[PDB]
């Protein structure tokens, strides 16, 4: 009934794309 | 000399305080036993609770300064 | 009130049997005991306050509060006149250092006179300056 | 040098103190080099959006751990006596005691007992099972990913918003009031109504089920027509057990009134039923004010129409203060949060709208607590805000004469009378508080001033408690205002008069001094702060303090020496007074429930009277099970707990340094330091880029202000946590 | 000290990550960005 | 003694006299009538 | 145009002194911009830290004393 | 460097100038006073923010100020 | 101007003189004309040997320079008057600095120039919002 592993590495993935976007974004801000 | 006199009126306060508001035959007659005690409060607001029960039926402040044991030791 | 008074409560009745002597008259606990008695007291056994503003409950606020109310007043009307007094004689710094005490013993005396004298500056305009000859701070 | 970027008088000095003062206003924008005005407020909006997704990413961090490492399907079968669990432990540096201790709440991995309120909350939600609350930290991931992609293009030039849509004040007032206060609560008494009261009628209502079944029989059409009585035709009776169907009648939105008396919490179709009726009036209220269509208001002839006598201009000329200014906006909105937090705070502790929250007492005071230091810190931040606008952004020719203007013109009779009211409470407060504490130190506990707080005694009596006598206007029950016939009457009067919930506590003889003292408390932090805002401007002794900005460290040691002259430093002192009385009144909240959990109400009502009370019956008993947390012989799940009581000790007492000692000592320590790593010889191989010198004035009173409030925190944190997890856990 | 959640592999690998390797890294990138011209 | 009675007038010794003979009227009103909570 | 001991208001609005009394100790000639010497009883704030007393003496110009004589 | 301005309410009694440690102030002539002077600060590069000069100043809210404004090696006082 | 001329005064040496900024970034150098061999204190700290005639002693602020000015002009009865304070920089050049000019600073000459002089009072200072954007000070503008 609990998580599954491929449940948390798809977390990860899915993740991983707003850490692109806030890199975008803290990117702009600077300049 | 000023100082001296401030010096001289705060020892004269300890060997007074000693002679009339004191235990210190009372504790040179039982020095195992009872506690010593060279202060009497007035019984005012309640106050005079903290004369407690130092040994031998008198009433008091028990002294920590110890200077009994220097008069014990003077003689 | 949801508060038993003194008179019979369980537990005040069963602390009023050992006060402590407080000076050295040795009823002094049982004088108390008894006077203590018209309070009224909580689940606890101690003399509650009714401070609401209801007189049969005064002797607990109001009876001493315009009794400070006069001794404050008093104070405050001798300290203030005095200095006013000392606003000019030759020189008002030495004058609040050292005390002129027959000028202080006789605003001392004559103080008990205080709120007529307040009605009596407030109306003459002598009491609260004026808003525009204050030494203000800049805006 | 490229650090600041910002600043170019920072990018010019070759000490060490401008990496710090880089640190320090990389926020402020209004001091940046090259800013103009609508710059200003795109990189605001921007920031804006990177905010909102940082707060949904930690959002979605709290769900993904109770999802992957939480016991949430072992709670929900008894969350009575089953402890809930935040996360895992992975530090190497256990042994073996500190493992055997903190697998606790029946895990063999080290967990970490949560005591936030999310399980509680996604209980009361109509969350189950593991899987769906992962699936919502997934979408607000996705949800958070969103926010940071329109932070991104708002920062294009293409899709860059003008000044004037910034100043469009009307035109977002309506849609904060109707799109985004109103159908939002809406949209939330929507999913109240078809997830969170089925699921506590039993029926699992998920997105694959919600599109068939209806919330009620009766269907839509008697919202359309009328009658409304069939949405509140059968509640759920005292014999109802939540997550099950069992006595649990079908209709929505049931105004009942009080508590469920098996979860001790609000009824959750009231809980709709009051977001619904909220939703209603926010939707009517937001359209109000005049946009593009020439139906409503615009604030001008408003604030322009309110004069007086007494008043002087009214609050003419005021729109633009306040629209052309931000820390004016900023003040406002921290003064309204910070007021509404502390609401949060008295509403989550008496009325708990959670599943099994009033049991958890821990859980209960550490979110009470935490939502009161939350308010506390947005009250001092209105006020500074306050004083900052007064500085930088104030102008006396367009605010002439209005509320503003007339507000400082009598500055000197406010904060004298502040000072007044302050000295009014203290003098007496703590007179009180000796008095009782002396003749209590003499035996007689009969001469103490127990003075009956018969007002807020009062207001009990006239909301529903009837224990006092006093038939005032509610406990009286032929009153005009009881016999009405409204639906909230039986309940809320049997709620009240229960007394084992922690509605409407018996108010005794200590909690008049306790009041007294949080109002000298609050009139403090008022009067510095008060001070602080309209004294930012000039005083007496240095007019200029426009000129010179809002934190600046001194003005010399001549005319007397002005130390702590700046409206910072008047923040600073506030600080301090907002940490006091934070810290008096949970300590007030958390004896008065530890003697309401415990049953030992006496304990309170006769030892808080007096300072050695509170010194012996809560800070010296209940903090016995917290430094016992390791002894020599064992370790307890409560060493963390220890652990962080002595960090917080430290903490506090490392801002001392740098509040008392200051910066010329420091300085003079340094040229000896610098001296000895320039004359070493196998140390003449490294040196510094940048000249180290010692921590500026202002800035190292902010550190030491900083080590106090993080001191203070964490060893209340620990404390307030694991005396009332030891006593109950 | 174990696992016995799902993926108790993962933890052992990102808590020396986020208390070293990302700290380490920040901290060089950083003072390589705070102290060049 | 034209100096003395200046010294016994200063701020120090009036406002420790006037101390001492409020403390005074406060110990025997406290002695003559003890424990008084209220009127 | 004022005399030498008459009583004067000060609308400084940024001096120790704004709203209190001074008497004009002498005025100078014409041609400087601060000539009226005004002597007060309350010293300001003024001099290192710790210091006894301050000044009272001032140079204020015509326009900006109320008299009240 | 910090920067150092001086009003007119300057009476030219030179105090300030024999005050300051760093001879960054001087007596320049003027008109406005009765001593015909005024102080003046042309190596304001030097000047430390010690505000020494708003120690010993007559008028009514000192006629120099010190507006602390960027710092360097000499205004930050660095023997290193 | 460019080149000192001066000896040595006779001093054991110290700690708190010249570190690693002089041959970096500047220093500064005082020479003055004694008339006898007396003892002065140095900011650097201790006593020091003042020798007979133009001597030289080189500092690392110029604080110090013109706390050694003011000793030399007030704590000696043959009040030595005369001295000049040079800022030297590792290039070599040297920057006459004090008392530049040629007279002294507390006393006014015809020559210098008003630098740094507003034509107001503290009190009719512009207000920081009608300059809030501009970039510039609300004292300097
Ligand atoms: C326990 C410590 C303590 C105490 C008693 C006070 C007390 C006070 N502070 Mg305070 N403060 C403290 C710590 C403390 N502060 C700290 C740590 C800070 C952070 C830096 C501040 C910052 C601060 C600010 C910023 C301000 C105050 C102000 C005040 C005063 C008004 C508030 C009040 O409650 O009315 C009165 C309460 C009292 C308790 C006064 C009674 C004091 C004694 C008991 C009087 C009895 C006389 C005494 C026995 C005579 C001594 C005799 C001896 C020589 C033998 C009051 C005197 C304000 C002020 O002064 O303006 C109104 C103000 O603006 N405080
Ligand atoms: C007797 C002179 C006198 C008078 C009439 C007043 C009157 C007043 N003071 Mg006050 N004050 C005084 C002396 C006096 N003060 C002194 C000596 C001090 C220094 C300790 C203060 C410190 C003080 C503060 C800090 C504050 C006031 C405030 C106030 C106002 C509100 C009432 C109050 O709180 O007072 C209560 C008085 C006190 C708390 C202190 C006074 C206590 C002394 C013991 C009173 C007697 C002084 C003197 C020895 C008597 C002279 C007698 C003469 C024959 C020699 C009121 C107008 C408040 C204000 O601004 O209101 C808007 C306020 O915040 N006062
Ligand atoms: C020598 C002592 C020591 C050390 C080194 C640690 C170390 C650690 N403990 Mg720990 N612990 C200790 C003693 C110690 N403990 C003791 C005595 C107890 C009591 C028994 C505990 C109880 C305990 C518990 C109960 C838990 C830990 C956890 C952890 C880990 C934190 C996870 C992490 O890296 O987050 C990153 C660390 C932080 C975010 C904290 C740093 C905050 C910084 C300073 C503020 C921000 C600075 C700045 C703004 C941003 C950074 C700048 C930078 C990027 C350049 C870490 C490995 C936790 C764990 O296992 O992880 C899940 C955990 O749950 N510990
Ligand atoms: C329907 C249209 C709509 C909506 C939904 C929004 C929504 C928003 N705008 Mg916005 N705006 C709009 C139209 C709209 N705008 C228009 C037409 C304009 C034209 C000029 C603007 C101009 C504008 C500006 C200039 C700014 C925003 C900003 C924002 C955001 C700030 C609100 C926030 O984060 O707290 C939302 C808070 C709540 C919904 C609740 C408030 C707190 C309540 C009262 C407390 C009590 C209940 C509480 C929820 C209980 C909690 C329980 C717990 C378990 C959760 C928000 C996302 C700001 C921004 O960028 O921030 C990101 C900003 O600076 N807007
Ligand atoms: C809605 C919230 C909000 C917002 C948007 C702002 C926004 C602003 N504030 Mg502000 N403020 C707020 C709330 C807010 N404040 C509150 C609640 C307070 C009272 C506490 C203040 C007090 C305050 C002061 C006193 C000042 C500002 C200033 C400013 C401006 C510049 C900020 C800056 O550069 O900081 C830069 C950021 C920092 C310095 C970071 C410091 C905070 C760190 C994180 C605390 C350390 C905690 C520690 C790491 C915890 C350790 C935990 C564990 C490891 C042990 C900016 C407009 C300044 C200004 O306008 O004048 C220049 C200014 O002087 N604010
Ligand atoms: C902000 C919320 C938040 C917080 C406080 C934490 C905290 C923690 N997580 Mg974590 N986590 C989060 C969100 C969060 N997580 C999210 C959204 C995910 C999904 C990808 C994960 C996935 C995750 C895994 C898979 C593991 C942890 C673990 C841990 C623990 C050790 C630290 C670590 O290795 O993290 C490292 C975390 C990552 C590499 C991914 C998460 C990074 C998030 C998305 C960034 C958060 C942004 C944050 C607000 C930025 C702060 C800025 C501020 C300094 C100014 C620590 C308790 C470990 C653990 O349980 O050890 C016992 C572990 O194995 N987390
Ligand atoms: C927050 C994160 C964190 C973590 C995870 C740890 C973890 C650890 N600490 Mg530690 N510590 C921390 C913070 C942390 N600390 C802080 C903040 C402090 C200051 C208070 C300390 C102070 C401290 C002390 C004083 C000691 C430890 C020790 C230890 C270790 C105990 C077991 C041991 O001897 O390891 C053995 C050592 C290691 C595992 C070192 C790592 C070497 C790895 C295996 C080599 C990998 C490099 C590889 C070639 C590069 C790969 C490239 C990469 C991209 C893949 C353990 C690894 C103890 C110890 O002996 O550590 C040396 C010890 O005495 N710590
Ligand atoms: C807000 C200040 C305040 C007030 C209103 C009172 C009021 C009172 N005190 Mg009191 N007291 C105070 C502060 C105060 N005290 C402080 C600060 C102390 C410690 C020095 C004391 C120590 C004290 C004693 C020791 C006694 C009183 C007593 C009394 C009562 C009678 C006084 C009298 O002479 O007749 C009266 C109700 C007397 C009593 O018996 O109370 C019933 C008594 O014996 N008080
Ligand atoms: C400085 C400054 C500032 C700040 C300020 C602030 C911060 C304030 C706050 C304030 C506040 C914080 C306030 C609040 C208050 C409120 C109130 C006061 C309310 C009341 C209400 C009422 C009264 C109601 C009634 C009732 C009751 C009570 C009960 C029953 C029910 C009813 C409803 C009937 C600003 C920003 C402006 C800017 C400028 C400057
Ligand atoms: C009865 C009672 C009560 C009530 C009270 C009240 C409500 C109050 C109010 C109060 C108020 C509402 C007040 C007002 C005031 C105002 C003013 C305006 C004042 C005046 C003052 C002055 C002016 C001063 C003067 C003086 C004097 C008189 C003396 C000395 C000197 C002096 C100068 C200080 C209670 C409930 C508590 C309890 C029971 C009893
Ligand atoms: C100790 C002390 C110093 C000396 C402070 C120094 C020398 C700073 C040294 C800081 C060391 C390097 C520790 C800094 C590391 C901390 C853990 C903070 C981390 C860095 C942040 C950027 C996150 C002062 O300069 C000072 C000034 C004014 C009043 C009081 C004091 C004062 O008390």
């Amino acid at each position: 009934m609990a998580l599954s592993d491929t449940q948390i590495l798809a977390a990860l993935v899915v993740a991983l794309l707003p850490a692109f976007l806030a890199f975008r974004l803290s990117t702009e801000l600077y300049k | 000399f000023g100082h001296l006199a401030v010096v001289f009126v705060w020892l004269s306060g300890m060997y007074f305080h000693g002679a009339k508001f004191s235990n210190y035959e009372g504790w040179l007659a039982d020095p195992t036993h009872i506690k010593p005690s060279a202060q009497v409060v007035w019984p005012i607001v309640g106050q005079g609770i903290l004369n407690g029960d130092v040994g031998g039926g008198f009433h008091g402040i028990q002294i920590t300064s110890g200077l009994f044991y220097l008069w014990r030791a003077s003689g | 009130a949801n508060l038993t008074p003194c008179s019979e409560n369980p537990a005040y009745l069963a602390k009023s049997k050992n006060f402590l002597n407080t000076t050295n008259d040795p009823n002094s606990g049982k004088i108390r005991a008894e006077r203590y008695a018209s309070a009224l007291c909580g689940p606890e056994g101690y003399p509650h306050l009714i401070v609401d503003g209801r007189f049969t409950h005064a002797g607990d606020f109001l009876i001493p509060s315009i009794l400070f109310l006069y001794i404050a007043g008093w104070i405050g009307w001798v300290g203030r006149s005095y200095l006013i007094e000392i606003r000019e004689s030759k020189n008002p710094e030495m004058q609040e250092v050292v005390i002129n005490v027959p000028l202080a013993i006789k605003k001392m005396l004559g103080g008990f006179l205080w709120p007529l004298a307040a009605v009596g500056e407030y109306t003459s305009g002598k009491l609260v300056m004026k808003d525009s000859e204050i030494p203000t701070s800049p805006r | 040098t490229k650090f600041p970027k910002f600043s170019q008088d920072l990018a010019q000095d070759p000490t060490t103190r401008r990496i710090w003062y880089g640190i320090a206003t990389a926020h402020d924008f209004e001091t940046h080099d090259g800013m103009t005005e609508e710059n200003l407020y795109q990189k605001i909006f921007a920031s804006h959006f990177g905010h909102i997704a940082i707060i949904f990413l930690w959002t979605s961090g709290t769900l993904f751990h109770v999802a992957w490492q939480g016991n949430f399907e072992q709670w929900i079968k008894d969350p009575l006596n089953i402890r809930p669990i935040a996360h895992a432990i992975w530090d190497p540096h256990f042994g073996e005691g500190a493992v055997n201790a903190f697998t606790q709440a029946g895990a063999s991995n080290p967990v970490n007992i949560a005591y936030s309120g999310v399980y509680h909350w996604f209980y009361t939600i109509g969350m189950t099972t593991n899987q769906e609350l992962y699936s919502g930290a997934v979408f607000l991931l996705v949800l958070a990913s969103l926010f940071l992609f329109a932070g991104w293009l708002h920062l294009q030039p293409k899709f860059r918003p003008s000044l004037a849509w910034f100043k469009n004040a009307e035109s977002r007032l309506n849609h904060h009031l109707a799109g985004l206060f109103g159908v939002s609560s809406l949209a939330w008494a929507g999913h109240l109504v078809h997830v969170a009261i089925p699921e506590a009628r039993g029926q699992h209502v998920g997105w694959d089920n919600f599109l068939s079944t209806p919330p009620h029989p009766a269907g839509l059409m008697p919202f359309f027509t009328g009658n409304w009585g069939v949405y509140a035709a059968d509640p759920d009776t005292a014999g109802h057990i939540f997550g099950t169907s069992e006595g649990a009648g079908t209709a929505i939105l049931t105004f009942l009134g009080g508590f469920h008396p098996q979860t001790e919490s609000l009824w959750l179709t009231d809980i709709a039923h009051h977001h619904l009726a909220i939703a209603v009036i926010f939707i009517i209220a937001g359209h109000m004010y005049r946009t593009n269509w020439g139906i409503g208001h615009s604030i001008k002839e408003i604030l322009n129409a309110h004069k007086g006598p007494l008043t002087g201009a009214g609050h003419t000329n005021l729109y633009d203060t306040i629209n052309n200014s931000l820390h004016f906006q900023l003040g406002l909105a921290l003064a309204s949060l910070g007021v509404i937090t502390s609401l949060v705070a008295q509403h989550m502790y008496s009325l708990p709208s959670y599943a099994f929250i009033a049991q958890d007492h821990t859980t209960q005071a550490a979110l009470y607590t935490h939502h009161q230091y939350i308010a506390g810190f947005l009250m001092v931040g209105a006020f500074a805000h306050g004083a900052i606008f007064f500085v930088r952004d104030y102008d006396p020719v367009a605010n002439k004469d209005n509320v503003l203007a007339r507000m400082l013109e009598h500055k000197e009779a406010l904060i004298s009378h502040l000072s007044w009211v302050s000295l009014f409470l203290g003098f007496h407060t703590l007179g009180l508080y000796v008095h009782n504490d002396v003749v209590v130190a003499f035996g007689t506990p009969e001469k103490q001033i127990l003075i009956e707080p018969v007002f807020a005694q009062w207001i009990q009596a006239t909301s529903g408690k009837a224990l006092y006598g006093f038939d005032v206007l509610l406990s009286n029950p032929d009153s005009i205002a009881s016999t009405t016939g409204a639906a909230w009457l039986p309940g809320w009067l049997d709620a009240i008069n229960s007394g084992t919930n922690s509605l409407f506590l018996t108010i005794g003889p200590g909690d008049f001094l306790v009041h007294h003292a949080i109002a000298l408390g609050l009139h403090t932090t008022a009067l510095i702060l008060i001070k602080g805002a309209l004294d930012a401007r000039g005083s007496k002794l240095m007019p200029d303090k426009k000129d010179f900005g809002y934190s600046f460290p001194c003005d010399g040691p001549g005319r007397g020496g002005t130390c702590d002259i700046s409206a910072w430093d008047a923040f600073y002192l506030a600080m301090f007074w907002m940490l006091n009385t934070l810290g008096w009144l949970t300590f007030y909240w958390h004896w008065k429930h530890l003697g309401v959990w415990s049953g030992n109400v006496a304990q309170f009502n006769e030892n808080s009277t007096y300072l050695m009370g509170w010194f012996r019956d809560y800070l010296w008993a209940n903090s016995a099970q917290l430094i016992n947390g390791y002894n020599p012989y064992g370790v307890n799940n409560l060493s963390v707990w220890a652990w962080m009581f002595l960090f917080g000790h430290l903490v506090w007492a490392t801002g001392f340094m740098f509040l008392i000692s200051w910066r010329g000592y420091w300085q003079e320590l340094i040229e000896t330091i610098v001296w000895a790593h320039e004359r070493t010889p196998l140390a003449n191989l490294v040196r510094w880029k940048d000249k180290p010198v010692a921590l500026s004035i202002v800035q190292a009173r902010l550190v030491g202000l900083a080590h106090f409030t993080v001191g203070y925190v964490l060893t209340y944190a620990a404390f307030l946590i694991a005396s009332t997890a030891g006593k109950f856990g | 000290m174990d696992g016995s959640y799902a993926a108790s592999y993962l933890p052992w690998i990102l808590i020396p990550m986020v208390g070293w390797l990302f700290p380490a890294v920040t901290m060089g990138l950083l003072f390589i960005h705070i102290e060049s011209e | 003694m034209d100096g003395l009675k200046s010294f016994l007038s200063t701020a120090p010794v009036m406002i420790m006299a006037l101390l001492t003979f409020t403390a005074g009227i406060l110990i025997e009103f406290n002695r003559f009538y003890p424990d008084l909570l209220f009127h | 145009a004022l005399n030498r001991g008459d009583k004067v208001r000060i609308k400084r609005t940024e001096s120790y002194w704004y709203g209190d009394v001074g008497t004009v100790a002498s005025v100078e000639k014409s041609g400087i911009l601060y000539p009226v010497i005004v002597r007060f009883d309350r010293v300001n704030y003024n001099g290192f830290s710790g210091s006894a007393s301050g000044v009272n003496t001032n140079n204020f110009a015509e326009n900006e004393l109320e008299l009240v004589q | 460097s910090h920067s150092v301005k001086i009003y007119d309410t300057c009476i030219g009694c030179t105090q300030c100038v024999r005050a300051c440690p760093l001879d960054v102030l001087e007596m320049v002539p003027w008109d406005g006073c009765k001593a015909a002077q005024i102080a003046s600060s042309p190596r304001t590069e030097d000047c430390v923010g010690c505000k020494r000069c708003e120690t010993a100043c007559p008028t009514d809210f000192l006629s120099i100020r010190v507006y602390l404004g960027a710092e360097t090696t000499r205004s930050m006082g660095l023997a290193y | 101007m460019t080149e000192l001329s001066g000896q040595p005064p006779k001093f054991g040496g110290s700690t708190g003189g010249l570190l690693s900024k002089a041959n970096r970034e500047e220093k500064y150098a005082i020479t003055w004309t004694s008339a006898s061999e007396q003892v002065f204190e140095m900011p650097t700290g201790g006593a020091a040997i003042m020798n007979e005639g133009e001597n030289l002693l080189y500092l690392a602020r110029k604080e110090q320079c013109l706390a050694l000015g003011t000793q030399l002009r007030t704590k000696f009865k043959p009040k030595i008057q005369d001295y000049k304070i040079y800022r030297v920089y590792p290039s070599g050049e040297v920057q006459y600095l004090h008392p530049a000019d040629g007279v002294f600073p507390e006393k006014v000459n015809e020559g210098r120039e008003a630098q740094g002089t507003k034509t107001r009072r503290i009190g009719q200072n512009p207000e920081p919002v009608t300059i809030k954007f501009s970039g510039k000070a609300p004292y300097e503008v």
